[PDB]
């Protein structure tokens, strides 16, 4: 009999394999509503005649 | 109303003179925003 949640150990003194890292995956969505979230818009300038 | 998903919120707003129910005028409704949400409403109520 164990307990399920632990602790982690990180410490400045460990190797890039005991290293913290921080992971932020991004999550993508499609339905039927309209998409509210997209890339940067990039422009051009204007010429005439 | 709603256009495949699309809210299309339209509104106008003129000073009128009328004691009761609709006045005789034409008048056209401009837009105000567009609301991308997507979600289906079968019913309305008023504030209070």
């Amino acid at each position: 009999c164990y307990f399920p949640l632990q602790s982690y150990g990180f410490q400045p003194t460990y190797g890039v394999g005991y290293q913290p890292y921080r992971v932020v995956v991004l999550s993508f969505e499609l339905l039927h509503a309209p998409a509210t979230v997209c890339g940067p818009k990039k422009s051009t300038n204007l010429v005439k005649n | 109303k709603n256009i495949d998903g699309y809210f299309k919120i339209y509104s106008k707003h003129t000073p009128i003179n009328l004691v009761r129910g609709l006045p005789q005028g034409f008048s056209a409704l401009e837009p105000l925003v567009d609301l991308p949400i997507g979600i289906n409403i079968t019913r309305f109520q008023t504030l209070h």
